[PDB]
């Protein structure tokens, strides 16, 4: 089974490496900068006092490791093949799937804290502490910890016709469990994912239809205005990173696809999708907060 | 004209917990906003959140502790207060906005914190 090698039998032209390089380039700086930024500010004046900056920090460390691993990813796609040895690769795959489900999973998170402070306001009084958000990103470490620690055992480099492939082994046999990783993954990072924003965000936008306040409807408006507007940024922004690998990946292990130019260039343009989520969350999650908005 | 109505107060030992509740039941504002003042201090910000309920803010002595809410359905708006101290000791006012700084405040809700308390 392919993983990080990609047969690209055929050698790439200049217009196409040029551009897969600049891709894993402009998405890691951007999601470096993005997140540290998150991260600086939040260290050096809001200081993580609050439920909301505790989910926003574990959001933005999880981002900027998840764009840390693509400075491997280029030059393993320069070279066509993966030069950092076998410890290293253990560690870049785990470090990729670790921070994929807590990034995602933090992200989870947020959306159902906004959905119980509309929906249960009295049951927000409970769980939106300080103390229940560290609980909370530690719920969520143990649950991305079912794939991030079994991948640092299974991933391994072996040959690959002379190039290096970091790559995956599997128990027997390897077409059940491989598929099955695969699938959940799929689920897991994408399906139960957006089930839960999907239905948080609309049953909170449903809820704050719902009131009538005897006054000031145009009031009430706006704010339902800006906030349907802002779900629907989040949701569509999380579905368009997101959505492309998930379904090539599922593609590829059903059918076999014409090595070419185009699948090659598309290839590399999904994975980076999946990290621009990384470069977005802070302008999403962090930047657009209504606190941490004013601590600029 | 609009009448705050704030609930929850009173006597509690330190450590412990109170939640103060403020309604305005005619729909004329929303409370949204908790200050307190000391015996001897100035009035100061404790808690505020948005009308959605969504976007609470906290002032710093008060964010490792107290919790906001605001029940958008029914206009309440709620402040949990957990490991109480001395310095929590003060009168607890409620403040709303007209649907159109606060515009009104509530009398105020006097809390406590003293062993003497059961
Ligand atoms: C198949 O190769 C990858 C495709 C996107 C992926 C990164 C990968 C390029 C690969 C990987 C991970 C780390 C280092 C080198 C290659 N691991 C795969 C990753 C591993 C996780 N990362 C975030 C992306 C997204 C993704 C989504 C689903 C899936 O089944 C696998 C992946
Ligand atoms: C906005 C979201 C929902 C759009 C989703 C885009 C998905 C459906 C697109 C993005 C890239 C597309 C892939 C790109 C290229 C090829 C080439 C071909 O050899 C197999 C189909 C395949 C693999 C496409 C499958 C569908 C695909 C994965
Ligand atoms: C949630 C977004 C769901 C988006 C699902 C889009 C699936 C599109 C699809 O299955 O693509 C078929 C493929 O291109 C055929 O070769
Ligand atoms: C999102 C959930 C639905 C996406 C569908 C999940 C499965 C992705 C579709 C895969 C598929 O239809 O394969 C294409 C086929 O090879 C063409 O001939």
């Amino acid at each position: 089974g392919s993983h990080s090698l990609c047969p690209q039998t055929g050698s790439p032209s200049m217009v196409t490496a040029i551009t897969i390089m600049a891709l894993y380039s402009i998405v890691c700086v951007v999601g470096l900068f993005g997140n540290f930024l998150v991260m600086y500010v939040i260290v050096r004046y809001t200081k993580m006092k609050t439920a909301t900056n505790i989910y926003i920090f574990n959001l933005a460390l999880a981002d900027a490791l998840a764009t840390s691993t693509l400075p491997f990813q280029s030059v393993n796609y320069l070279m066509g093949t993966w030069p950092f040895g076998n410890i290293l690769c253990k560690i870049v795959i785990s470090i990729d799937y670790y921070n994929m489900f807590t990034s995602i999973f933090t992200l989870c998170t947020m959306s159902v804290d906004r959905y119980i402070a509309v929906c249960h306001p009295v049951k927000a009084l409970d769980f939106r502490t300080p103390r229940n958000a560290k609980i909370v990103n530690v719920c969520n470490w143990i649950l991305s910890s079912a794939i991030g620690l079994p991948v640092m055992f299974m991933a391994t480099t072996k040959y690959r016709q002379g190039s290096i492939d970091c790559t995956l082994t599997f128990s027997h046999p390897t077409w059940y469990w491989e598929n099955l990783l695969k699938i959940c993954v799929f689920i897991f990072a994408f399906i139960m994912p957006v089930l839960i924003i999907t239905v948080c965000y609309g049953l909170m936008i449903l809820r704050l239809k719902s009131v009538r306040m005897l006054s000031g409807s145009k009031e009430k408006d706006r704010n339902l205005r800006r906030i349907t507007r802002m779900v629907l940024v989040v949701v569509a922004v999380f579905i368009v990173c997101w959505t492309p690998i998930h379904i090539y990946v599922i593609i590829k292990a059903l059918i076999t696809i014409p090595e070419t130019t185009f699948q090659t260039v598309s290839w590399h343009f999904c994975i980076a999708l999946g990290y621009t989520n990384s470069c977005l969350n802070p302008v999403l999650y962090a930047f657009l907060d209504e606190n941490f908005k004013r601590c600029f | 004209q609009v009448q705050l109505v704030e609930s929850g107060g009173g006597l509690v030992r330190p450590g412990g917990s109170l939640r103060l509740s403020c309604v305005d039941s005619e729909r004329t504002s929303y409370p949204m906003g908790w200050f307190r003042r000391a015996p001897g201090k100035e009035r100061e910000f404790v808690a505020s959140i948005t009308w959605s309920g969504i976007d609470p803010t906290y002032a710093d002595s008060v964010a490792d502790r107290f919790t906001t809410s605001r029940d958008v359905a029914n206009n309440t708006l709620y402040l949990q207060m957990n490991s109480l101290k001395h310095e929590d000791t003060a009168v607890y006012y409620c403040a709303a906005r007209a649907p159109v700084d606060y515009d009104y405040w509530g009398q105020g809700t006097q809390v406590t914190v003293s062993s003497a308390a059961a």
